[PDB]
Parts: structure tokens; C-alpha cells; sequence
């Protein structure tokens, strides 16, 4: 278990407490519930790499305190 | 090549620089650092290697064969 | 190189910026994408750029070659992504990270150099009709960068 | 009377002391006394653009507690 941080460009900062078999769907379905913006809303970016829901963090090699741009 | 150096002593410090741009790596004590003529300062090793190639500070671009009055 | 090319891996994620966003592919560490978010108030708003990035072997003491994949629209950026920008070439300096090149060609965007152009028409366009140049940059946005 | 934050070419961020009013030059120069950089080779980029000279930090919208990042002077070509 871990957190890992998600940024809008003028937005402020959350935390999410995942796990890195969580799938980005699942993320999607975290920030959903903090900001109640709609997944289908949501697009993740994370090292230059748009993310699919499909995958989870450790397929991206997201860890601990990792950051990931949210573009909507 | 004739550019000034010394050791790094982290009890006694010549200037507030800590750490060398060209690898990011901090001074460490004893590290031969590399003095310029603006007087930005480097690991001597790191900072030799980008003057065989170019002239400039990799900081400021000042000329790092003439003097910066 | 790799040691240096790890620092700005962590470097990033240490101290990440809004604006953009980058990372190894594959794990190869000498091979990245990023990402560039159009700065407000242009005619990039809303635009997420990707571009590609190849470090040298002998990086920091050569620059990054650094290209867009997303078509835009710009007189310093061809129809292939090349960006044609000093600090990529004669005026690099190793103090300079990824995340700071990332940023100064995001800085670009709103600060182009039509004068030595790498795409003359653009160039052109932007100093003779810029009404003309911001719709055809905000229509390019929106079609390719959304 | 504010303070705002730069990162610096070391990678460091710094602490400046600063008003809305300030122009650009203005912290440039404080920027330089810090770091050594005359204002000539900085570039102070916020929200994806560069600052001018001769505009203020509240012509930029730039309250306090915000970050400016310096990179090197650059031109496109
Ligand atoms: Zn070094
Ligand atoms: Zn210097």
C-alpha cells in the first residue's frame, strides 16, 4: 500500500492511497469519488505516457509518492 | 587547463555553492572543484570535460578563457 | 550518461512541474516520451503535446535530441516536430535538466523567432497577419492536440 | 511585501523576498546577487511562459508563494 499524488495544471495537489495492482481505472474511480469528476472525464498522464485503464501502477512503474497529471 | 582549484571542505567554505551542475552530485569533502572566472564552481573532472569541447560557463556562458570584470 | 539521466528521472519525481511531463520508454533510460501542456491564454490552451526524447551517449555534454510528436503549429517547429531552438544545439549548457528543456520549449510556444524561422510561411503569416496565425494555431490545437 | 520561491540552475530553490510591484528586472537582479547570473542569461518562466522586463509580478498574476523556474536565455531559430 502507498500514495501516490495527482495534479491538475492550475489545480491543487491530492493524494490517493493505492496499491500497484490497483488499475487506472480504479484510480479514476478514486479521484471520482475526492473530486467527482467522471472517469469517462478523466484522462491520466504519467511520465510523458497517457495511461490505460486496463493497466495497473506497476505496469507503469509508478511507486511511492509518484506523481501523475490529470488532464480533463 | 590552468584555471584555479582546490579541495571541498564542508567545515570551511570558500563560497555557497554546494553541488556540481554538470553530474548533479553535491561537493563532497576533498573533491578537486574547478574554479572559473565568474567564479562558478564544479567538480574539476566534470567541468574540464565540458571545457575541452566549448569555452563557456555551463551556469552563466561567461568565457571561461577571458576575465569577467 | 546514465547516472546523470537517472538524477532527472528522480529529479522529476521529486519536484514535478505542471507543465509537462516525461519518462523512459520501454526502460530504455537513453529513450523518453514527454508530455507539454499548452500554456493558458495562448492559442495552445488546452493542448497536451507529446514529444519524443533521445539522450546521447555522451549527455549532459550534447544536448537531448528532443522532437513533437503532435502536430503544431509554430514558426521554430516543422511538419516532422523538429525544433529547431539554440539551446538544443550551439547554446546547450549540461546545467540544463530535462524538466528545465521541457519547460523553456514550452516557453517557446508564446515566444517564437520568426525572423530566422525554421518554417518561413508560418513566419510570414505571424508577423504579417497574427489574427491569422493564432486561428490557424488554435484550430491546429484543437484538432491534434485534444 | 511577499515572498515567492525560483529554481534556481542548481536545481535548488530559493527564497525571494519581493512586492506585486516589482518588475522582472528587479528580480532578476536579486536572483543575480544570489546566484551570480547576470539578468542578461536568465529566463523566468511561470504558468509556461517567460517573464518580460519592464512588467511586474502582478502583471502576471503572480502571488505569493509561487514558483518561478529560471532556465538560460534561449531563442528559437
Ligand atoms: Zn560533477
Ligand atoms: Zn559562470
Amino acid at each position: 500500500s502507498m500514495q501516490i499524488f495527482v495534479k491538475t495544471l492550475t489545480g491543487k495537489t491530492i493524494t490517493l492511497e493505492v496499491e500497484p495492482s490497483d488499475t487506472i481505472e480504479n484510480v479514476k474511480a478514486k479521484i471520482q469519488d475526492k473530486e467527482g469528476i467522471p472517469p469517462d472525464q478523466q484522462r491520466l498522464i504519467f511520465a510523458g505516457k497517457q495511461l490505460e485503464d486496463g493497466r495497473t501502477l506497476s505496469d507503469y512503474n509508478i511507486q511511492k509518492e509518484s506523481t501523475l497529471h490529470l488532464v480533463l | 587547463e590552468q584555471l584555479p582549484s582546490y579541495r571541498f571542505n564542508p567545515n570551511n567554505h570558500q563560497s555557497e555553492q554546494t553541488l556540481c551542475v554538470v553530474c548533479m552530485c553535491d561537493f563532497e569533502s576533498r573533491q578537486l572543484l574547478r574554479v572559473l572566472p565568474c567564479n562558478h564552481e564544479f567538480h574539476a573532472k566534470c567541468v574540464d570535460k565540458w571545457l575541452k569541447a566549448n569555452r563557456t560557463c555551463p551556469i552563466c556562458r561567461a568565457d571561461a578563457s577571458e576575465v569577467h570584470r | 550518461a546514465l547516472k546523470r539521466i537517472h538524477k532527472e528521472l528522480n529529479d522529476l519525481a521529486r519536484d514535478p512541474p505542471a507543465q509537462c511531463s516525461a519518462g523512459p520508454v520501454g526502460d530504455d533510460m537513453f529513450h523518453w516520451q514527454a508530455t507539454i501542456m499548452g500554456p493558458n491564454d495562448s492559442p495552445y490552451q488546452g493542448g497536451v503535446f507529446f514529444l519524443t526524447i533521445h539522450f546521447p551517449t555522451d549527455y549532459p555534454f550534447k544536448p537531448p535530441k528532443v522532437a513533437f510528436t503532435t502536430r503544431i503549429y509554430h514558426p521554430n517547429i516543422n511538419s516532422n516536430g523538429s525544433i529547431k531552438l539554440d539551446i538544443l544545439r550551439s547554446q546547450w549548457s549540461p546545467a540544463l535538466t530535462i524538466s528545465k528543456v521541457l519547460l523553456s520549449i514550452c516557453s517557446l510556444l508564446c515566444d517564437p523567432n520568426p525572423d530566422d524561422p525554421l518554417v518561413p510561411e508560418i513566419a510570414r503569416i505571424y508577423k504579417t497577419d497574427r489574427e491569422k496565425y493564432n486561428r490557424i494555431a488554435r484550430e491546429w490545437t484543437q484538432k491534434y492536440a485534444m
